[PDB]
């Protein structure tokens, strides 16, 4: 089965982004033939590539591609979140070994200052200047609730608590 | 025009010169015209630091420098110091700070709840909400959610715009007292075009068991230089902290400007109530013409009409 | 000698305007013999737009001002921008900066004053200056450069972990009360590897004119038998900030518990001084025990033993 890749490698877009939907997969050529579903239905999308532009709340939920005769790929989720900080990571679910990127994004991309990252309760890191939790190596004690605050506009707010678990 | 030319001079970081000298160049104004006031954020600056002098003369143009001393934590503070100038009966109002640094302050909302004394005696409680530090008043609107009880509330939104590129939205909602002595917040939220989400902020009666305040009148101590007799009024073990208080001079109220009130503090006492001692300073001719003056409280613990005077004469 | 006197207008935040004003003035110099220079980082200037014109005429002296327009992106690149004036062949040169900037990359320092306690009774006089918002500790140095009197004395920093991962580090550098009276001042000066120019603080004693507090102490109000007996104990007219109030009923100086303080708040009129109230509650079993009941005060404009005891008794009534 294909692959569903977005362009932003977070899942958790805002409300009015752009994110592009890639069916990848090899040994399958006829970029004419590429059916997509959103919850069940069929789109006007043909081309293997799928552009949305300025995103709303109907746009989120489970995304499929289907190519020829091969079985549909997976639902990919995709929701649309609308507060001061959405703190976004590469994938809900990360395999161990596999690097793991958390950021902490503010509305409008907006630049965020004094960002705290606090894991299940316990702070894990500490800036001035936004930057990126990068794991190279997931472990098993990542798991757990992400969430973080930071200082936009000189106004001190907390972001919506996340599930990253590892496998 | 008096061009106020306000320059804050350099800050000097090698020498010991930690308090910065703003000089408000003053020219245009008129001889012997003219009065230079200092503002520290729509606050006056009363403190004799002032070194206003005559810089020069050519005939109506009296170059004036008035040396304000300014403690670096109120330079860097990013304030909104203001050289005013009377003259001719027209103030002209120059507001100087620092060039800005890190990010702009975004808009912040604050919840007046009504006074005791609007609540208990003229019957007339009113609940602000005043959105400050706002870029645009275009599309932008507030809505108060009543949350419990339903009535027809609309009031005004209105909008000031301020001297230092900032503009304020302030809305008051007169509410019935006997909702709020029985309990029932509401909710204010404040909506601007393009923002994540509106600011929502809620009023809610502070529970807790309510104590009859103790209120006590001190006598002024012994003839302090018959300048300044001081008056004390404590009142004490009172639940929650909002508190009316009130001189009566023979049956005529006071200004608030002549007696201070200290802002209330969390008593070591089980009684978990709050002391304050309001202190009203009259000279010698007011307290040596035989008046009585009262210390009038007005919090809602006490019974109808929750009021309790204190009289304090004279002849005693 | 003329006088140097270099300035920077100030940004408008209402007004677009994007350019920065710099007057050197110069006073009392020699006519038909100036010389004004405008240096960046010890680099001449290359802009010709700069106005210069006589601001007035003293006969054998003379005012001239120099005008210089500077954008704010040159101005806020941390420039050292300096005016240089040849008098009597001797070059004098005049560095404005912006205003070392503000608190860089977090680190917010806070140089806390002597308490009013310390200096004039027990010998413990302290300076202490505290930097929070740290990202790390690493090669980051704390100096408490004394000016004007250098002295011998060390100072010594410790630092604090928070639930924020935050370091916080304080250092402490004991004075001399006598240096503090006479007007000396100290400078804790802070370097971090992020900011090269390092951040400064310098505190001195407080400006004004000191005045001797006024302290009298209330009799207790209460009537007949409430058990929670009160003592009131005012202070006026006393300035500047620095003041102390305690306690020392029969010997022991009273503990902090059972007392407290009103926050100091500006008294409206009369003199430049505030106004405190200090209240001592105690429960209705030491009221007939106790007998001294003194409250002292302690100010640095009081007297020589800088103390101001007044006692209540409760042999009263
Ligand atoms: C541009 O200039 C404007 C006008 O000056 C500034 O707007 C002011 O901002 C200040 C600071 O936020 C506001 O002051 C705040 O007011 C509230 C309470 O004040 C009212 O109530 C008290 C009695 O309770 C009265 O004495 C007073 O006069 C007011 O009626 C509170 O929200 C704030 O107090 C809280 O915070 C402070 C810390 O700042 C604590 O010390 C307090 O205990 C409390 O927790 C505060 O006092 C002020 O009202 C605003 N004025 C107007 C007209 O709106 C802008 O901020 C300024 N912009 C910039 C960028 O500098
Ligand atoms: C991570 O967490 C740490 C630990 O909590 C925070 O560090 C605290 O930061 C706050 C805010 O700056 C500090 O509070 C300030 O401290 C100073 C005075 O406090 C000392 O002195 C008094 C006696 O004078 C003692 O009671 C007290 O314990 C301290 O020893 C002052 O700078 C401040 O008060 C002054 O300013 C405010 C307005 O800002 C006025 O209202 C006051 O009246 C007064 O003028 C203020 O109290 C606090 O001390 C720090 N704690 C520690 C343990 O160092 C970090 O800020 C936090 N980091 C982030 C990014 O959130
Ligand atoms: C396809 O199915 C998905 C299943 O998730 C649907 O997503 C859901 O869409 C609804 C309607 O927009 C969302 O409700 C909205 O949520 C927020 C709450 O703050 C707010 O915008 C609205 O008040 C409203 O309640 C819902 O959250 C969303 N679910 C998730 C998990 O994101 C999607 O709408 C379906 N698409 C179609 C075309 O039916
Ligand atoms: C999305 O693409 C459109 C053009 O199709 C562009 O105008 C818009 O700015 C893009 N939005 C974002 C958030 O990049
Ligand atoms: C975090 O990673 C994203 C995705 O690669 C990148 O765009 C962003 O610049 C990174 N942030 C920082 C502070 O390096
Ligand atoms: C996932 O996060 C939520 C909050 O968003 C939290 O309540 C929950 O415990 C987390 N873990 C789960 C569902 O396993
Ligand atoms: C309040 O403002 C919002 C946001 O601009 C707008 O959609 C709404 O119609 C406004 N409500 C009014 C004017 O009653
Ligand atoms: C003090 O810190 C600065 C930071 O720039 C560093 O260059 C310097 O070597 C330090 N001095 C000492 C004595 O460690």
């Amino acid at each position: 089965k294909p692959k569903v890749s977005l362009n932003p490698p977070w899942n958790r877009i805002f409300k009015g982004e752009n994110v592009t939907l890639t069916c990848n997969g090899n040994n399958f050529f006829e970029v004419s033939s590429t059916k997509w579903f959103h919850n069940g239905s069929l789109s006007e999308e043909t081309n293997s590539s799928l552009n949305i532009v300025n995103a709303k709340f109907e746009d989120s939920g489970e995304y499929k591609c289907q190519h020829q005769q091969v079985n549909e790929s997976e639902p990919v989720y995709l929701e649309v979140f609308s507060d001061w900080l959405l703190l976004q990571a590469s994938a809900e679910v990360v395999m161990e070994g596999q690097p793991l990127f958390l950021r902490c994004h503010g509305w409008r991309n907006w630049d965020v200052y004094k960002v705290i990252y606090y894991k299940d309760g316990e702070a894990l890191k500490y800036w001035y200047e936004n930057h990126n939790i990068s794991i190279t190596n997931a472990t098993v004690e990542d798991s757990g609730t992400y969430y973080c605050t930071g200082k936009v506009w000189q106004l001190d707010y907390e972001s919506e608590p996340l599930n990253i678990t590892v496998i | 025009d008096p061009t106020l030319e306000l320059l804050h001079s350099s800050c000097d970081p090698n020498a010991f010169h930690s308090t910065i000298q703003l000089y408000c160049f003053i020219y245009g104004h008129i001889l012997n015209d003219v009065s230079v006031s200092w503002l520290m954020d729509d606050r006056e600056i009363t403190d004799t630091l002032a070194q206003t002098v005559l810089i020069k003369e050519e005939g109506k143009l009296a170059s004036t420098c008035s040396k304000l001393n300014i403690t670096e934590q109120q330079w860097m503070s990013e304030s909104t110091f203001t050289c005013k100038v009377t003259s001719q009966g027209v103030d002209y109002l120059a507001h100087t700070r620092r060039c800005p640094d890190h990010e702009p302050r975004g808009v912040i909302t604050y919840l007046i709840p009504p006074s005791p004394l609007d609540l208990y005696q003229n019957g007339a409680p009113k609940l602000t909400c005043l959105v400050v530090d706002l870029e645009s008043e275009k599309n932008v609107n507030v809505t108060w959610n009543q949350e419990k009880k339903t009535s027809v509330s609309a009031s005004q939104w209105y909008t000031k715009h301020h001297n230092n590129a900032t503009t304020s939205i302030t809305s008051i909602l007169p509410v019935v007292a006997k909702d709020w002595i029985e309990g029932y917040g509401y909710q204010c939220i404040v909506d601007h075009p393009d923002f994540p989400k509106p600011i929502v902020r809620s009023i809610t009666k502070t529970p807790g068991q309510r104590s009859a305040p103790e209120v006590y009148v001190f006598p002024p101590p012994e003839e302090e230089s018959e300048d300044k007799r001081t008056l004390t009024c404590l009142i004490q073990n009172f639940f929650p902290e909002d508190i009316s208080v009130q001189w009566l001079g023979d049956g005529k109220l006071i200004s608030n400007s002549q007696h201070s009130t200290t802002t209330p503090l969390k008593s070591n006492g089980s009684n978990q109530g709050f002391f304050i001692f309001s202190r009203l300073e009259v000279a010698k001719t007011l307290w040596t013409q035989r008046k009585q003056f009262t210390c009038q409280v007005i919090h809602e613990a006490l019974q109808k009409p929750r009021k309790l005077e204190k009289t304090i004469s004279t002849s005693l």
